[PDB]
């Protein structure tokens, strides 16, 4: 739905600032299934948070315990 | 509809800076914390100032009690303080775990007494018992009963 992703969007931001990176990546990996030149503009903008968690969980794995 | 996707877009600019911002500290926080040395690593994310950047640190230690000594504590004790009077309930859950952590390991042997680290640690932990008498805080009260 046009509603629930803009509420699936808002679910991937606010666990990517509170650092639920895992739950971030679900939702934002969700939203960006389900995804008009400036709709493709914001396929891209949320690919590219997407691939920031990404990068950030990439260096949280490498503390090594 | 317009609007929708208009709501997406406002909020882009702000997590994009947010994300390089932290990624850059966290970059900083490992390096030093691949030295092997969790103290100056600890140290060098409360010298950065990002909080964000102590929450994500904490999580990781956190799963490891063995990975701390008696030195960290009175590096985190204040973090903890800073934690648990935040607005985010999992900040303050992170601080809980973290207290409850350095007292269940901790306590003892600090009251059995360097001596100086003890000490320090002491009266750390005197100022947040205060904080937690003022559910989560109801345990620590408990665990603080001292």
């Amino acid at each position: 739905s046009l509603q629930m992703i803009v509420e699936n969007v808002k679910l991937a931001r606010e666990y990517a600032l509170l650092g639920n990176y895992d739950s971030a990546m679900v939702y934002y990996q969700g939203v960006l299934d389900q995804m008009r030149q400036k709709w493709q503009q914001v396929w891209q903008e949320i690919n590219v948070e997407a691939k920031q968690v990404k990068d950030i969980m990439k260096t949280l794995e490498s503390f090594k315990l | 509809d317009e609007d929708a996707m208009s709501q997406i877009r406002k909020g882009h600019d702000t997590m994009f800076v947010v994300l390089t911002s932290r990624h850059k500290n966290l970059d900083t926080v490992r390096a030093v914390w691949t030295t092997g040395d969790i103290k100056t690593s600890v140290d060098s994310a409360v010298a950065i100032n990002d909080l964000s950047v102590v929450v994500d640190l904490l999580n990781i230690v956190n799963q490891k009690a063995s990975l701390w000594k008696l030195d960290l504590c009175t590096t985190v004790l204040p973090q903890i303080e800073k934690l648990l009077q935040s607005k985010y309930e999992s900040y303050v859950q992170t601080g809980c775990t973290s207290l409850k952590l350095i007292l269940q390991r901790f306590l003892p042997l600090i009251t059995d007494i360097r001596l100086h680290k003890c000490r320090l640690c002491f009266k750390q932990l005197k100022s947040i018992s205060g904080l937690v008498k003022s559910s989560a805080f109801r345990e620590l009260h408990l665990l603080m009963a001292s």
